[PDB]
């Protein structure tokens, strides 16, 4: 009803913060390639400095 | 068929049976099946079984 069910967090890091429209279309190039049933096995190739995840 | 009515009946020459009645007035005397009500669960069993097939 109210908590926060998010899993964690998806720390990528690098020199500077993208942009907020770099950000957008990221979203928009993981969302057509990953989301529900028809992106369900694909694997993202990424090539920041470093990526993390929090388990929260 | 096709949207126009093709033949007709009186209540001599056809039956109709129901099993899950209704006293709800818009039910206009259709019964209720149980794929109507299970629906989601049919959706869900679907895509949990393309999803097991997609790794493949």
């Amino acid at each position: 009803s109210h908590g926060g069910t998010t899993r964690g967090i998806l720390q990528i890091r690098s020199d500077q913060q993208q942009s907020q429209h770099a950000l957008e279309n990221f979203k928009r190039e993981w969302k057509s390639s990953l989301s529900g049933i028809n992106g369900s096995w694909q694997i993202p190739v990424v090539m920041a400095d470093d990526i993390k995840f929090v388990n929260m | 068929v096709d949207k126009r009515v093709v033949a007709s009946f009186t209540s001599r020459e056809l039956a109709m049976g129901i099993r899950n009645p209704r006293t709800e007035l818009s039910s206009s005397g259709y019964g209720l099946s149980e794929v109507e009500i299970a629906m989601k669960e049919f959706i869900a069993y679907n895509n949990t079984e393309s999803f097991n097939d997609r790794f493949f």
